[PDB]
């Protein structure tokens, strides 16, 4: 709902202001690393399909119990449903990559959702082992440490995304715990 | 009378004292059902055992004898259904299954007033095992090419499930407190052999294609090897962990020392 | 749980009417069935671990292909994963056996199974070769009685079609 | 937990306070003892394999009824056998993680807090964990204040088992 | 009943495909260390009554379950029959290190041996206790680490030879369970 | 299978014992012939094209009549094929000169050979008369090694020794 | 992913401990120590000007030697085919790189890591254990030429 270039332009709402040097400055670096803010979203969202496969199953090869009879992804309806509650997270997350602020999974996503989990029965201490299990596959994958798959890229540094990333990734886990 | 099967049949030729136990264990693993033995039913099956060193009685006659003793009445006739115990002596010493019911239905009438030993004699004295080798040929598994039936196909090779490895005829090695088996190839007249036992009861001859192996490590050169595992109790903790590979740095001549930029002008 | 109950209780609360003989005449047709139906689920809850086992050696021998690195049946705890994912399906048609109708299979194993097997690259091939399988391999006289084979064959189909 | 770093942040927020020098002095005494610690941690994680088998064969010498007895609390099977390995790779990890964090503050949360009612339940006797504990701090053959650091957190389990 | 001078072979015979130079240079090898390739066995086979009788006293020593009675020990027909099946397995790790290959291990005497012991009844998790004191076992005789006993050997190692064997006793484990 | 291999470890499973220093002084010959069996194995594959090429046409040579209609190869879509089936033999005597044996020859060559020159009529000794003109076409200075010739020319006429 | 390692522990994972914490320093030294006897790469016309194929050596000595410490944790020469060596020759001659340089900078690798594991490195010394790592020193002496037979 917000971008970093509007989040500027409510803060000098507040003052009256008009945007000048200091203000800019910050702004321009936005678009000056823009190339590879897109360079980043890219290589999640063409691999994302195996990342929501990967994570889910990690969560169920640490925790046996959630395929046992009266486990919570025990039968077929609450496992593809399991499947798909990991790639609506997985979609708002790189929503709030790609505009460079974390306005958008706060408002669609994480408002409600620990009341929502609770309601429904979903274990909520077990769902946080699958974002994490995400964050390190998100931030495998803009640098290029994935173990089965290199993807070329210009040369330079994009650490600086992957604590933009792992700041989304984390406050999931922070609205639902 | 063509194609795949084995050839080798083990014939007991003028046999001194190391081509014995060459083909006593092929005589025990066939007739026994690979079962486990080797003290008094190897003290059992002495009288009979010591008689085929001259010739003085055939290998014909020595099956016939050792189905006689409780070695093997005490393995395949107590703990037995009279479905398995036609079952077993079609596998034992005909290496084949019952080809009909009416074969059953002879074979268990000839147990119902002849008694035991007269239906395991009949077993012998057929042309059937005369027409396999002869006395001095070891029963055995043979295939025919041209078979008769297919039923008879795996009447045959749902006996057999491996030979070629562990296939326990009783419910353990000569097992204490026998169970009963349960006659497994039932069959009742117009019927088939099912499938589950046709291609785990085939030899070692269709299995035509392989398996591959997969790469083994990761082909991602900036790479992060965790492999973490190294379980000392349940206790399981990270090994040598070799990190990532870094990108490095940025020069930038901010000094720049070319012309001088403010030439004021 | 779709069964002959719970189809008319759900009809006449959608009207808001009281159970009349179009829906007594109904569970009369549930004695009518139960003698026989009720059958097969005593066989197969005590032969099941001689089906499931013959129903997965039908299937792998088969797709021997699966087995190779890379598939989805790779090691030993994968293939007991196999016999866990048909031991459900086993039972799922014993729970609707008794019921009367489809109620189990339709929300438990069907609801759903489209993306759980495409997503863990599971082949919905290989499954109605295994069931196919147990449905050929049937025999009324011998194994069970002449309309338990009509019924208990009438829902592996319901599987089959479900899916294909 | 109870790391010297948040038990300084937990005494400076129990005053409404800024962290003023009684407390700076505080995570620079964890600071100045790390170097001694951080290498015991590394010491007594590699030898882990020798460290825990050889103690838990210590027990056994000491207190032979513990493999003969039959019933669940003893080790006469190998269920019991591999869940009293079990309970010896739980003390020395808690170990390791005390002296990274510096302090008593994991096996405080993880390990001591409610073990006399599982030790009162199981029937299992808490004089076998000593003799196990007893063998480690003879046999981890550090020296210095390496030894010395790490001695000093074998002894705070031991004296909460008595 | 194949070997690993066939083992070249019949992938070649899967496509019609003559065998070359390059191929056979894994049988180079293969003939280089033909002195040490019967340097390994003649210690196994020496040792194999003193193996196989340390296997199963150490699988039934941290394990008194099975001399319990009900067990599966407990019984000296069971006894009997239980290292007698052990040295079947000493015996067929033997006879895949002759022939340099996976090939006589699991065609013989192990093809139907899961379904075997459960209808035996046997334990299949102390038969994995037992085959890893047989993997334990036989990499110190190998390599001249026995500690108790060890024997005169040549100069060199067997490092590859070690993991040979550690490669074929643990599809010994990995088919009984 | 017949290597050297497959028949001293089956002799000694058949005794169910352990191998000895009978079955470990069998070995020992394969690493000092193996200087003498490969050296065959890429002289044929780097000339096998070749040897089919000129062995081809020596049984056309010997047998003109093979091109009357009414045998065996007439027509050139059965040229090639009889081009093609003595290719197999070629292949198949550079499997067993890696193997040692007559493993691949009496596995998939012999075994199953006769029955099907019968009863397609297929003139046999048309057969060995590709074999023999490769038998005789062999220069022990020139070609391979003297005791890589007699390793290679033993295989030969072992196929005249089967198919006669 | 566990490595499957069965006996013989505390040395292996030893191993590798004396060479990936010196693995920017082995790198950083054949990229150095290849130049005083082939001086053409910073030549004009060589393969390493430009300050791009010099940072591309970098990553070139880093996934060589990861695809080779992996090699040394697994204890199997597989997963060093099974990521690396699937076609690494057809990528550097359609390139042009030159297989004189490649061949000879591995054994810069090769006398680097047995002076590590028997340490008999000149600057730096280890406070290892007391035994001998030399039944490994012969298993890193046949896993340098690996590639150096694929690399040829
Ligand atoms: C018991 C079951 C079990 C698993 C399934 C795996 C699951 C798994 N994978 C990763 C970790 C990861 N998983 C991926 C995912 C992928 N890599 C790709 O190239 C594909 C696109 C995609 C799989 C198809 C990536 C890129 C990482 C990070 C780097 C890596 O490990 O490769 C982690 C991170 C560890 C953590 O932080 O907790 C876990 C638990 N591990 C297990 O224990
Ligand atoms: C419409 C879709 C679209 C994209 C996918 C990107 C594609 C893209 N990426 C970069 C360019 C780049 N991309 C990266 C990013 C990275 N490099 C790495 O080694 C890391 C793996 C990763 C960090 C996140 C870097 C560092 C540059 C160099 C240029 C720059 O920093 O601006 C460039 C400009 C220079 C070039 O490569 O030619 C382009 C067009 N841009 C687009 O317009
Ligand atoms: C008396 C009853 C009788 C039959 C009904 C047939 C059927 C039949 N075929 C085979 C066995 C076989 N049958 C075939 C035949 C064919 N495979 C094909 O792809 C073609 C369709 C067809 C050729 C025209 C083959 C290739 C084998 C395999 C032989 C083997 O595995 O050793 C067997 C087991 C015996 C054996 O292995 O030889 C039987 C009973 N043969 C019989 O003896
Ligand atoms: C040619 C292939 C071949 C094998 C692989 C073995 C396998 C094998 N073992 C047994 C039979 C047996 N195997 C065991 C062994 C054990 N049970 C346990 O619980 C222990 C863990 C383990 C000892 C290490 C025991 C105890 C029996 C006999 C069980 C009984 O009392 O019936 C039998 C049945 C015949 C018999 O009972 O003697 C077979 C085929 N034998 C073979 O012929
Ligand atoms: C509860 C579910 C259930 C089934 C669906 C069947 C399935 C089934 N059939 C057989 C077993 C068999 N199935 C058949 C098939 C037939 N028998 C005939 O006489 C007919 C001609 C034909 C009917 C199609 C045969 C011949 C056997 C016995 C062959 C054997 O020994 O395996 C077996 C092996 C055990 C046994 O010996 O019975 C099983 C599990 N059994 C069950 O318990
Ligand atoms: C679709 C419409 C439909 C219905 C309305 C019912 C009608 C109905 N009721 C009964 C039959 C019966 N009903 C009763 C019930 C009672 N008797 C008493 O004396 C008690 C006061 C009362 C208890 C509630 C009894 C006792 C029987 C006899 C059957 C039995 O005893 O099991 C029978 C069986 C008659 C027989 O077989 O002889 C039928 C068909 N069934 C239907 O299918
Ligand atoms: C109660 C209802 C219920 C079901 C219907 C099944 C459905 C099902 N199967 C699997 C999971 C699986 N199912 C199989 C089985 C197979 N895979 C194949 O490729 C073959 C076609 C087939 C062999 C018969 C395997 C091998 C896995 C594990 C795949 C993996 O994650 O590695 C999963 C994922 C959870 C898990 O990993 O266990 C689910 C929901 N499980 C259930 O709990
Ligand atoms: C997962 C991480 C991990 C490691 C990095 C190693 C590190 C390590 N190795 C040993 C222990 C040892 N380490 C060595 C190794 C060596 N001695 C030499 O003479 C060579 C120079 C060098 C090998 C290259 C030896 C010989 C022992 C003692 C024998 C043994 O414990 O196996 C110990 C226990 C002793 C101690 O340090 O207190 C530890 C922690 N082990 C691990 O678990
Ligand atoms: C409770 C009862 C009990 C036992 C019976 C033994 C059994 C036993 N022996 C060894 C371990 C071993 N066992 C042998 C075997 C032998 N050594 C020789 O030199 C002889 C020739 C041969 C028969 C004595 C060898 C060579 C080792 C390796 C260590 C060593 O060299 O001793 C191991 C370790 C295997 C492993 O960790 O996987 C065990 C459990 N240990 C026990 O705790
Ligand atoms: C049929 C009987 C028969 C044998 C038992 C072997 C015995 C054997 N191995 C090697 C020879 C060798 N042996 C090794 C291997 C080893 N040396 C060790 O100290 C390790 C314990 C062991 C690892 C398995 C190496 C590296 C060589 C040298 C290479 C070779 O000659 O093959 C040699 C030649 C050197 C010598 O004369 O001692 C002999 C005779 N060869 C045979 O013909
Ligand atoms: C792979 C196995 C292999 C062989 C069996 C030979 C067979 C062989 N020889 C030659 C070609 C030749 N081969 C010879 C050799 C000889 N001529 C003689 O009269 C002597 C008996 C013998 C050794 C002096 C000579 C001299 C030529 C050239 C001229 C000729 O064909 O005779 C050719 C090339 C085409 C052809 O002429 O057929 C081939 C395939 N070469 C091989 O590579
Ligand atoms: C429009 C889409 C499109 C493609 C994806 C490719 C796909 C493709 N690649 C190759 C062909 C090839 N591709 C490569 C690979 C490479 N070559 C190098 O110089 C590098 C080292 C490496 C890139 C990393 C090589 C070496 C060949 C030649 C034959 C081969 O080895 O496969 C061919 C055969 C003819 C040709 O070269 O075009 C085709 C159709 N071609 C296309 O037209
Ligand atoms: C421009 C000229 C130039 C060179 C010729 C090389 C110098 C060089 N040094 C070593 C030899 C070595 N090189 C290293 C590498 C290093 N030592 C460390 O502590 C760091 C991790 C890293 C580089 C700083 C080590 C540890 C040895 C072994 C030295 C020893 O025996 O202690 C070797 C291999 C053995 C040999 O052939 O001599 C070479 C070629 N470097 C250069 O710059
Ligand atoms: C991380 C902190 C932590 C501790 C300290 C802990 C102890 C612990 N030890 C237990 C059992 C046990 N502990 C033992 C151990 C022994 N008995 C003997 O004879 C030996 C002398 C001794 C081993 C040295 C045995 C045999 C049992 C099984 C008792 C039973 O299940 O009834 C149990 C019961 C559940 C189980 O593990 O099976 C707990 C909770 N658990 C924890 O989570």
């Amino acid at each position: 709902m917000l971008d970093a270039f509007s989040r500027v332009v409510v803060n000098s709402d507040a003052k009256a202001a008009y945007v000048g040097g200091s203000d800019l400055q910050a702004l321009k670096s936005f678009i000056a690393d823009g190339n590879k803010r897109l360079d980043a979203v890219n290589s999640i969202v063409s691999n994302a399909s195996c990342m929501v496969s990967d994570a889910v199953s990690g969560m169920i090869c640490e925790n046996p119990g959630l395929i046992s009879p009266g486990g919570n992804c025990y039968t077929n309806r609450r496992m593809a449903a399991c499947l798909r509650d990991g790639e609506i997270i997985l979609r708002y997350v790189s929503y709030a990559l790609l505009a460079g602020d974390a306005s958008v999974l706060e408002d669609r996503c994480l408002n409600g959702l620990k009341e929502t989990y609770i309601a429904l029965g979903v274990p909520t201490n077990s769902s946080i082992r699958a974002v994490s299990i995400m964050k390190a596959q998100a931030v495998a994958f803009i640098t290029n440490t994935a173990t089965e798959r290199k993807m070329s890229f210009a040369a330079g540094d994009c650490t600086s995304l992957a604590s933009e990333v792992a700041s989304y990734f984390d406050r999931v886990g922070a609205a639902i715990s | 009378s063509s194609l795949d099967e084995p050839e080798r049949q083990v014939v007991m030729w003028e046999s001194v004292g190391d081509e014995k136990d060459q083909v006593f264990k092929q005589l025990y693993r066939q007739v026994f059902g690979n079962a486990y033995l080797m003290e008094s039913d190897l003290e059992e099956l002495l009288v009979p055992e010591s008689q085929l060193l001259m010739g003085s009685i055939s290998v014909k006659d020595f099956i016939k004898r050792v189905a006689k003793s409780d070695a093997y009445k005490k393995r395949f006739f107590e703990p037995c259904g009279p479905y398995r115990f036609v079952e077993l002596c079609t596998k034992h010493f005909l290496g084949r299954g019952p080809r009909d019911q009416k074969e059953v239905s002879e074979h268990v009438q000839r147990l119902a007033n002849e008694g035991y030993d007269a239906d395991v004699d009949s077993y012998m004295d057929s042309e059937e095992y005369m027409s396999l080798f002869g006395e001095n040929g070891v029963p055995r598994f043979v295939f025919k090419g041209t078979y008769e039936g297919n039923d008879q196909f795996n009447r045959l090779a749902a006996m057999r499930q491996f030979a070629d490895g562990s296939y326990t005829d009783t419910r353990s090695g000569s097992t204490a407190p026998r169970k009963a088996q349960k006659a497994e190839l039932t069959m009742a007249e117009g019927d088939f052999v099912g499938r589950a036992k046709v291609s785990r009861g085939l030899p070692a001859e269709t299995s035509a294609a392989k398996t591959g192996t997969p790469p083994v490590r990761a082909l991602k050169g900036p790479v992060n090897p965790r492999a973490g595992v190294r379980v000392r109790i349940k206790v399981v903790d990270n090994l040598y962990q070799v990190y990532e590979i870094p990108p490095m740095a940025d020069p930038k001549a901010k000094v720049n020392a070319f012309w001088a930029k403010p030439i004021p002008s | 749980m779709k069964s002959v109950i719970t189809t008319v209780v759900s009809a006449a609360d959608a009207a808001g009417r009281f159970p009349s003989n179009s829906d007594l005449e109904s569970i009369q047709g549930n004695i009518q069935r139960s003698a026989a139906r009720l059958e097969a689920a005593e066989k197969l809850a005590g032969n099941h671990e001689a089906v499931v086992k013959e129903a997965g050696d039908a299937c792998f021998a088969k797709y021997a292909y699966l087995k190779n690195p890379g598939e989805a049946g790779e090691n030993q705890e994968k293939i007991n994963k196999c016999y866990r994912d048909v031991d459900h399906y086993m039972r799922l048609v014993n729970y609707c056996l008794v019921v009367g109708g489809t109620g189990p299979l339709d929300e438990w194993g069907i609801a759903g199974a489209r993306e759980v097997y495409r997503t863990l690259n599971l082949p919905t091939s290989a499954y109605v070769a295994s069931i196919a399988y147990t449905r050929d391999r049937l025999c009324v006289p011998r194994d069970m009685s002449a309309q338990a084979g009509v019924e208990f064959s009438a829902y592996l189909d319901y599987l089959i079609n479900a899916l294909s | 937990m109870k790391t010297p770093i948040t038990e300084a942040i937990a005494t400076a927020d129990n005053q409404g306070r800024f962290l003023s020098n009684t407390e700076l002095q505080a995570v620079n005494g964890r600071y100045q003892r790390a170097t001694a610690s951080l290498t015991a941690a590394k010491a007594l994680t590699g030898s882990a394999q020798r460290l825990i088998t050889g103690a838990a064969q210590a027990v056994y010498n000491k207190f032979p009824y513990t493999t003969q007895m039959p019933g669940p609390a003893y080790a006469s099977s190998a269920i019991g056998k591999a869940k009293c390995a079990r309970d010896i790779g739980y003390y020395l990890r808690m170990v390791t993680y005390c002296l990274v964090v510096g302090g008593t503050g994991p096996m405080d949360e993880y390990l001591v807090a409610g073990l006399e009612e599982i030790n009162r339940s199981f029937d299992l006797s808490p004089s076998w964990y000593i003799e196990a504990l007893q063998y480690i701090k003879n046999s981890h053959g550090l020296s210095g204040q390496v030894a010395n650091e790490a001695n000093a957190y074998i002894d705070y389990a031991i004296n909460t088992l008595s």
